């Protein structure tokens, strides 16, 4: 119950890692038409 | 570009250093140096610059309806292209260009279903 | 002590195992002590995260040798033992987790639906399926084919032609290797030739001849034949002779299902594409068929789908519809759907990889 | 199989018919569940009569079959219903599996409760049912022997009753055993709970309870006060600390407090004490006066200065601009910090006369952060610089405004009330060049002597500067309003500000009352998230920048997901470049909390494109892991030095003399390759000017304060935060509005070290101190590993990888109070037999007074 607690912190961790690395894929993608463009 | 000569007056602390600049406008005054830039701009002419891109709707759907009269003829010159595809990979046993070649005939098809 | 403990665990599960097929004591025999060590001390040390540390085998090994009857032949005849054996395995499906042991959970599914199947109701099916349905990345392909399998017979059962059909094809994919296409690869191959056979008719021979054991193909040729060419005489006479197929299999319900399809099939053959044909012709070859219902089953067909027809009893003439060019539009659209969707699939799976 | 006979008879009639077969299927639910699902609809029409009265026992086989079947908000219910026949102590897969899914059902609905009421649970608005149970659960934890299973579930489930009631029971008497469960509790409390109302609750309780107890630990006791900022709980502590009169021990409690709590609580409560009668020997200490002179002895003496070094970089080049003035200005202030040696500056003197006008407010307020740490010299060395006592310029006296603001924060309830005066004058008179950087050094200096405690007088005499609408003094002003009214703030204040920055025309100003608004965001968690979204709404580049410092400050501290993910999200798709370094700086101050997760947060950014945010994510490394020195850091900062790009390679030398400062070869192999780098650069006539700022600075923080002060955001005395370090550091890494501002981090600088205290006399002494300093596995940095005994005087260079491991003798005739407390900090020991000096060293309180 205190274990769940220590479990919950290493899970948060990813959460936040697996969201964030969908809105840079989806960034990275318009970046690379632009600048494809540009060379 | 943005530029000004040596001019001073408040360009006295421009061009472990500072004996430099200061022997620089007491040498020699009027040198030029880039200045940096930046732009600022105004909502409505933000606005304006993105609706660029009814006459619109009239144009797309224009396209639209003479693509569909044209189609029997559209068909047969993409199965053509498709046929020598088919057949340059045959040989090849490069690739990104094969693949490219198919890309733009499944956009096409895609393109023309929806039409109707 | 962790290595220990583990080593121990490890160790009797390969001498249990080793102890069947070739170097067991009598089968029947050791099953008491199987059921001993699984329910006592060993589920009680296991904390429900268990896929590889028990196996199918064990269950499968006790279970398969109270199915023989010729090594056994019972111990009981009130079948004390065998529903006891039932209830027990049950029993662990609830004790296997719905989010934990996940691999185990599906070996219990096939064991309970293989006995549901032999005899017994194939509507108590429809939990263990439901309760199957969760996230699984731990179940195998051998597993997976045998799911397939029993789920086909049971809807076969039910009367659906096309979901047996689907999962059956399924099935012969990715499991068979060389230790799956042996014994399994046969019963699955019987049920895959036959719904085909139910839902409309079966593909060419040819493929199959080399793709499995020869001493089945010559039954399974003889079946289909007789359902092909339409004639019932034919039917019954071959049915007849592979009394002793039908009942290895567990397919002698094939007799009522087959049967409304053969005298169907004897009708579709002929092709009544004419703007009228003669009665006589059709009644002429019923006669063999059906001592009785010569327009009943004329009836019967056209309310069914298989031709599209008005008769007159009066003026004694079938009229009827071109039974060639059939095939139209929206038989696209069905075509189109469908082979979109395989597409997607396939893409899906080279991303995946 | 079947289950047919007995199921059969359930759909006749007569009570008696029922009740035969009910009984049967009950045993074997669980076994023959397949065909019994099929007959649900009948066993629930069993269960809806309350004429026939074995509804509970139907109940109870019907909840076994919708378990299975994986509708489990049903099955909890009728195993409720069930009552007599749930028995949760017999233990099968069956009652474990719903037990799990009911604490489950009462924890979701006990968070929607919380936020509506406060009393529920003693209440007919949730299920009593389920409360019975809950409460039965809890006596099952306690039955069991662990408190951490008990308490577990009590939090998750908002009732304060079951804490209470618990630790309450298992509150023995030891006295220490008591202390370790109260500690454990308050870290568990802290970083877990955001919701305010819950936890306040909580921390208040654990007060209570040490102080129910005959001895308590007093450290204990100090850090909740510190955490709840309340009056209250230290009040009732200090009249207990009367009656159990030792001078070692109240001595010990009120150097604790001074240091590690904030300055407007701490002030508070010596007005209340004032009034009520306390010791003024201890109403001295409160002051922090005694403990900020204690640090310049210790100073003093441990000074390791090499000022030849910074002699070699400045011959080694000279070139265009003011950037590289700045660079050695600041690496000079890092470096005398506290020592108080204006010894560079006194000897070499000729590139002062190389310096134009900006260049001497950075170099003057250099002088502020050597003279950092004296009490009364602070004013004295400044005043023929300081306003009127007039020197030849005033650009020489707009950085001593601003350095005395420096040396007196945190003591400037008078700091300010002086330069108020001047803000009247130069609000005043405004045309020339010379009162407006009189006035821009008054205004930063102002800032930090009001720093934190909401002065109304002083925040309308700066607002009258921003109507005079000066790019100069306006910039200080913006930001000096931020400063003093970080903590709640005016409504006032915020609305005001905001709207003034949309109006303005001029960049400097809009930037500083940017940076202003996050300011005043400190703690104040959701209540801020409405001008978060009005900052970013902005098109304007610099409230977005300043947005995502308003994000960072008040959710500083336990940090909260919803915020580290907006600060994502801002990074990520914002393509203005300077935004996206404010977002990813900022993230670093939510996760202050725990440096450890930083490194992991920033994998991706460190490999994200845009040289803005890899740099950004350098300093924000640099603030989080300075605490003790992170392995995991130094190795991502590594490839960011040999980046291609000017600025990243200036942040990650920067960056890794903030984690590095205070370290040495054994355990930080990889320090000696970096002092390299640092020097290579500078010597190098081909590197470019961002780079060559971040190597000279780069010295100057790992050598800083004579190699004595770390960069931590706490001051330790308990470690817990306090507030000047947090905000010293946020302007700390600006540098690019305005060249000085660096200067903050003299405000974040902490020595580290144990300081003893006789308390007979209550001045320091000397003793041997049994300790692991041994030089078989450390060294200190000179230009791991314990098994040995090893003794040293008091008053020594201590660092964080040493601090682990102090103790202290008994036989040098002083003992102490509290023992050691984990950590560096200020003590009070008791000498036992007190008739004589057995040591009693100088001080320099003893030459002040």
């Amino acid at each position: 119950y205190f274990k769940l607690k220590k479990l919950e912190k290493e899970y948060e961790l990813l959460t936040l890692q697996e969201d964030y690395i969908k809105d840079e894929q989806r960034h990275l993608k318009r970046e690379l038409k632009r600048a494809q463009e540009e060379v | 570009d943005a530029f000004r000569l040596i001019d001073t007056g408040a360009l006295i602390n421009n061009l472990l250093n500072k004996a430099n600049i200061q022997a620089l406008i007491h040498g020699l005054n009027r040198h030029y140096y880039s200045l940096n830039i930046d732009y600022h701009k105004t909502a409505k002419e933000t606005k304006m610059l993105m609706n660029l891109h009814y006459e619109e709707k009239e144009e797309s759907n224009l396209a639209a309806t003479k693509s569909m009269v044209k189609i029997a003829e559209q068909y047969s010159k993409r199965i053509e292209e498709e046929k020598e595809l088919t057949e340059e990979e045959l040989k090849t046993r490069p690739k990104k260009h094969l693949s490219e070649t198919a890309d733009e005939t499944l956009e096409n098809n895609i393109v023309s279903v929806l039409t109707a | 002590k962790t290595i220990e403990v583990t080593a121990e665990i490890n160790c009797f599960m390969h001498l249990l195992v080793q102890l069947f097929l070739w170097d067991s004591k009598e089968l029947e025999q050791l099953v008491e002590f199987n059921r001993k060590v699984v329910i006592p001390n060993l589920l009680c040390y296991y904390n429900l995260r268990s896929l590889n540390l028990i196996n199918a085998k064990l269950w499968f090994y006790i279970y398969l040798s109270h199915e023989t009857l010729a090594r056994s032949s019972e111990e009981i005849n009130s079948d004390n033992q065998n529903i006891i054996l039932r209830s027990t395995m049950m029993k662990f499906l609830k004790i296997a987790s719905l989010k934990h042991d996940n691999e185990t959970k599906a070996m219990l599914i096939n064991l309970i639906l293989r006995d549901f199947l032999n005899n017994g109701e194939v509507d108590s099916a429809s939990d263990f399926i439901s309760k199957l349905e969760y996230p699984h990345t731990d179940v195998s392909s051998s597993l997976e084919a045998r799911y397939f399998f029993y789920l086909s017979k049971i809807n076969a059962i039910q009367l659906d032609y096309s979901t047996a059909n689907e999962y059956i094809i399924a099935a012969i994919r990715k499991a068979p290797h060389n230790s799956k296409s042996l014994g399994f690869l046969q019963q699955s191959n019987k049920l895959h030739c036959c719904i085909q056979l139910l839902m409309g008719d079966i593909p060419e021979l040819s493929f199959f001849h080399q793709s499995n054991m020869q001493k089945s193909l010559l039954p399974y040729y003889h079946l289909t034949k007789a359902v092909k060419l339409g004639d019932l005489k034919k039917f019954t006479s071959t049915i007849t002779k592979y009394k002793q197929l039908l009942l290895k299999d567990d397919t002698y319900q094939l007799c009522v299902r087959l049967r409304s399809n053969v005298i169907k099939t004897g009708i579709r053959i002929i092709s009544l594409t004419y703007k009228k044909i003669s009665l006589r012709d059709i009644c002429l070859k019923l006669n063999l068929d059906s001592e009785q219902t010569v327009e009943y089953m004329v009836s019967r067909a056209i309310r069914d789908g298989v031709i599209e027809a008005k008769i007159n009893h009066e003026d004694g003439f079938i009229e009827t519809t071109e039974l060639l060019n059939i095939y139209d539009s929206e038989d696209p659209q069905q075509v189109f759907d469908e082979r979109i969707k395989f597409a997607n699939q396939l893409h899906d799976e080279y991303l995946v990889s | 199989t079947t289950a047919a006979p007995l199921l059969a008879l359930l759909r006749e009639n007569q009570d008696s018919v029922k009740t035969y077969a009910l009984e049967s299927i009950n045993n074997v639910v669980d076994q023959l569940w397949s065909e019994i699902s099929n007959e649900l609809p009948d066993i629930e029409a069993l269960y809806d009569d309350d004429t026939f009265s074995d509804r509970e026992m139907a109940a109870l086989i019907a909840s076994k079959v919708y378990y299975n079947l994986g509708e489990y908000e049903s099955a909890v219910k009728y195993a409720l219903a069930a009552k007599d026949r749930f028995d949760i102590d017999e233990k099968s897969q069956f009652v474990e599996t719903i037990v799990s899914k009911s604490i489950e059902m009462y924890v979701q609905e006990a968070s929607k409760q919380y936020t509506k009421d406060e009393q529920f649970y003693t209440k007919d608005i949730i299920d009593p049912k389920l409360t019975s149970i809950f409460e039965r659960m809890i006596e099952k934890c306690l039955k069991a022997s662990e408190l951490k299973l008990a308490l577990g579930i009590a939090l998750e489930g908002y009732r304060l009753d079951i804490i209470e009631s618990a630790l309450k029971s298992k509150l023995d008497q030891s006295t220490s055993e008591n202390v370790k469960i109260i500690n454990y509790l308050l870290t568990l409390a802290i970083t877990t709970v955001t919701n305010s109302k819950f936890r306040s609750s909580i921390l208040r309780k654990s007060f209570d309870f040490l102080m129910n107890m005959p001895n308590c630990d007093y450290l204990t006791l100090n850090k909740v006060v510190v955490n709840l900022n309340d009056a209250g709980l230290a009040l009732q502590l200090f009249k207990k600390l009367k009656e159990e009169n030792d001078e070692g021990l109240s001595a010990q409690i009120a150097f604790d407090l001074v240091s590690s709590a904030s300055q407007q609580l701490l002030e508070i409560l010596v007005t209340e004490l004032t009034a009520q009668g306390y010791d003024p020997a201890l109403l001295n200490i409160l002051s922090g006066l005694p403990t900020c002179d204690y640090y310049n002895t210790f100073l003093l003496n441990n000074k390791n200065i090499d000022i030849g070094l910074l002699n070699k970089s400045k011959s080694s080049l000279d070139g265009k601009f003011s950037l590289f003035h700045t660079a050695v200005s600041v690496a000079n202030g890092f470096m005398h910090a506290g020592t108080t040696d204006n010894s560079f500056i006194k000897a070499n003197l000729p590139w002062l006369g190389k310096a134009q006008n900006w260049a001497k407010f950075t170099a003057t307020a250099s002088l502020g952060v050597i003279h950092k740490g004296n009490l009364l010299e602070g004013k004295k060395v400044m005043a023929p610089y300081l306003p009127g006592s007039r020197a030849s310029s005033r650009f020489i006296k707009g950085g001593s405004l601003y350095g005395l603001g420096l040396i007196y924060a945190g003591f400037g309830r008078d700091t300010t009330d002086y330069l108020k005066n001047i803000i009247v004058e130069n609000s005043g008179t405004s045309g020339d060049e010379d009162v407006d950087v009189l006035l821009h050094g008054a205004s930063l200096g102002i800032g930090l002597a009001a720093m934190g405690s909401a002065n109304i007088e002083v925040y309308e005499a700066l607002k009258e500067v921003l109507y005079n609408d000066s790019a100069t003094s306006g910039e200080a002003a913006a930001l000096g309003m931020g400063l003093c009214m970080l903590g709640t703030g005016k409504p006032e204040a915020i609305h005001d500000m905001f709207t003034y920055s949309q109006e303005t025309q001029h960049g400097n100003i809009t930037r500083g009352l940017a940076v202003g608004l996050a300011l005043i965001n400190y703690g104040r968690q959701e209540l801020a998230d409405d001008l978060i979204t009005k900052m970013l709404a902005s098109d304007e580049s610099l409230l977005r920048y300043g947005g995502a410092f308003t994000i960072a400050l008040a959710y500083a501290g336990t940090g909260n997901n919803s915020a580290v993910k907006r600060l994502l999200h801002v990074a990520v798709s914002d393509s203005n470049d300077d935004v996206r370094r404010a977002a990813v700086i900022a993230l670093g101050f939510v996760l202050l909390r725990d440096y450890t997760t930083v490194p992991r947060i920033v994998q991706l950014l460190s490999k994200s494109h845009n040289a803005h945010v890899r740099c950004g994510t350098a300093f924000a490394l640099g603030i989080a892991c300075a605490g003790k020195g992170l392995q995991s850091a130094i190795d991502v900062l590594d490839p960011l030095t040999k980046d291609p790009v000017d600025f990243v390679r200036q942040a990650a030398m920067i960056a890794l003399s903030m984690i590095l400062i205070q370290q040495t070869e054994k355990l930080n192999p990889q320090v000696a390759d970096i002092n390299k780098n640092f020097l290579s650069v500078i010597t190098n006539k081909h590197q470019e000017g961002l780079a060559k700022f971040g190597a000279c600075v780069a010295q100057g923080i790992m050598n800083a304060g004579g190699r004595n002060v770390t960069i931590q955001l706490e001051n330790a005395d308990t470690g817990t935060l306090d507030t000047k370090s947090v905000v010293g550091l946020v302007m700390f890494s600006q540098f690019w509005y305005w060249f000085p501002l660096a200067h903050f981090l003299s405000l974040s600088f902490t020595p580290t070290t144990v300081i003893g205290i006789r308390g007979s006399d209550q001045a320091i002494p000397k003793f041997q101190m049994n300790c692991y300093a041994k030089e078989d596995a450390f060294s200190y940095p000179r230009m791991k590993y314990s098994s040995k005994p090893y003794k040293v005087d008091n008053m020594t260079r201590i660092l964080p990888q040493q601090s682990r491991y102090i103790s202290f003798i008994k036989d040098d005739r002083f003992v102490p109070v509290r023992k050691f407390k984990g950590n560096n900090g200020v003590v009070v020991l008791r000498d036992r037999e007190p008739k004589e000096p057995v040591a009693l060293i100088e001080t320099v309180r003893q030459m002040k007074d």
